[PDB]
């Protein structure tokens, strides 16, 4: 019963289908924005890592299928490399893939 | 440091050990020095078994101690 006049908003409709996003580090490490990445990524998250080693470690395997992903294309992999090394780990995994 | 050898994405996808302030230089000497070395190695030991080993006995020791190979 849809009672109320509705439309691409419906209140309760609105409800059930409340989904948001937020712009993830995938924007800028996909695009390619090094330093911005990791600042975006810490001032989203590093506050909002209740669990910094864990976030840590999930942000860390984000990253290696990020530039996994992008073998022949130049950019995505210097990101990768910038990222990665901005994160505070190894720097060989990625670089021998 | 690559620069001043040889006298960004052309870097960060090399794979040196890791882009540490020495291991780069260290590395590049290294691997020079070794290949500096064993060039002359195999140039010198590239030159009768018993009769060559009791002519070689046969020298004065100072001059022995300035074997090529040894050195």
């Amino acid at each position: 019963a849809w009672s109320h006049l509705p439309h691409f908003s419906s209140p309760d409709l609105v409800n059930k289908y409340a989904i948001v996003e937020r712009l993830n580090f995938a924007y800028y490490l996909h695009n390619g924005r090094p330093s911005f990445a990791f600042g975006t990524f810490l001032v989203q998250e590093l506050i909002k890592s209740k669990t910094p080693k864990q976030l840590i470690q999930q942000v860390g395997n984000e990253a290696y299928v990020i530039g996994l992903s992008s073998f022949h294309i130049p950019s995505i992999g210097a990101a990768c490399v910038c990222f990665l090394e901005l994160l505070g780990l190894d720097s060989l995994k990625l670089r021998v893939d | 440091y690559l620069l001043m050898s040889a006298s960004i994405t052309e870097l960060l996808q090399m794979c040196w050990p890791s882009l540490s302030e020495d291991c780069v230089a260290s590395h590049t000497t290294l691997s020079q020095q070794l290949d500096q070395v064993l060039q002359s190695l195999r140039e010198a030991l590239e030159l009768p078994p018993l009769s060559s080993l009791v002519e070689q006995a046969a020298q004065k020791a100072p001059e022995a101690e300035a074997h090529p190979v040894q050195i």
